[PDB]
């Protein structure tokens, strides 16, 4: 049986990414690093 | 962080732009020319598949090598504190030599199959 | 941050109390009597609607005009880094003159219609 | 709908506010209240 | 934070490993031997159950007693700013005497019944 | 029985629990991890609310 409403449940994959970048401001450098890592166009919800 | 039980480490999937991605990350920003900054991320995977994985992050004014060595040990220590048997630790790191203003970043993004 | 493709900038909806609202924000707190503090938010909108918008936040010991100018420039830079055609930039800013202890706050709240 | 459809946020609203406070957290709470989002939980996005 | 209207204060339930738990928390880390650090959390509960509760967090180099007193007053102030009737304040605090490197943590975890 | 509160925006939490803990650690993050474990919430992902 193919699972439905999968996105409403707990995440089931983890991906390790990393990157770096220069920037005109700290936030622009941060943004550049995320872009360099491949996750620059999604919203990061920091888990602690 | 925490990798849910039975979750798998996979290459970054094609993420929908704007997605609210639960992410554990470490970063460091520096405006000192010639300074080397690094960030690293690790995930300790348990032998017992019913248990969860532990994600650790690290950042600092050091080399890529030192950052990875450090973050891997941090994940191992987390498993030691829990008394959990280790399958393996996966990690990645990045270093950046500041020209004017730079940022080093490492993360573990949780998503769906 | 990131405004999802096809998302729309609208006036703050009626949010249920206690709702977990994804929000990009910038804030600053000061206890220096007479000090002017500001916070600002900008959203760079793409010409190509298949792409996402970029949300930037800024805070500092400055005026509302300076904060808004800086945050708008930050969004522009983000689009330049991506090499995306910029349609326009929407923003908001606020300033506060501390009496005893004050906070200036600006945000972009993401929700569902 | 009878079957909840997964979706990303489709609205963005810009708000701002300021406030004095007896403590930093109370000042922050006051600023959120002044901005119109004081009674919701903000999940900071980065 | 904000306790949703009609929510009940309950002892921490059995949480699935890796669960995404909305949490308000305060913490402090110190590497100064012999230093006492504390963290505390409070939840101001309204008399009108249709209203939300307010969660406040605090951390500092002080005793558990001082931390709890301070965080409780912070929750009280929040209700005073809103002009809402306060039913009571539930709180918790913890103190830690640093040996080499320690952390004091207090939290309000939002979950489901 | 699982739920991602960031996706199920229409299902708000209906309970709140107060926990606290402390711990020593070899690094600031390991000390933090230890404190969460001591508090009884060490094996879950905390989504900080503000
Ligand atoms: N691209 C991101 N998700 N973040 C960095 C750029 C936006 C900062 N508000
Ligand atoms: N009203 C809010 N959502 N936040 C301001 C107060 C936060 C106390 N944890
Ligand atoms: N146990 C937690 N939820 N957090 C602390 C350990 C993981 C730090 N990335």
């Amino acid at each position: 049986i193919n699972p439905l409403h999968a996105y409403f449940k707990l995440p089931n994959t983890v991906s390790l990414v990393a990157g770096s970048s220069e920037g005109e401001t700290p936030l622009n450098a941060f943004d550049g690093a995320l872009l360099n890592a491949g996750i620059g166009n999604v919203n990061l919800i920091r888990i602690s | 962080x925490i990798m849910p039980p039975e979750a798998e480490i996979v290459p970054l999937p094609k993420l929908p732009m704007g997605a609210l991605v639960p992410t554990a990350y470490g970063y460091i920003i520096s405006d000192v020319p010639g300074e080397t900054i690094s960030a690293a991320i690790s995930v300790a995977i348990p032998k017992d598949k019913s248990l969860c994985g532990l994600i650790m992050e690290y950042e600092g004014k050091c080399s890529k090598k030192e950052a990875e060595k450090t973050v891997r040990e941090m994940a191992k220590i987390g498993f030691e504190m829990r008394g959990w048997e280790l399958d393996r630790i996966e990690s990645i790191a990045v270093e950046h030599t500041v020209e004017k203003l730079g940022c080093a970043f490492a993360a573990a993004a949780l998503w769906y199959k």
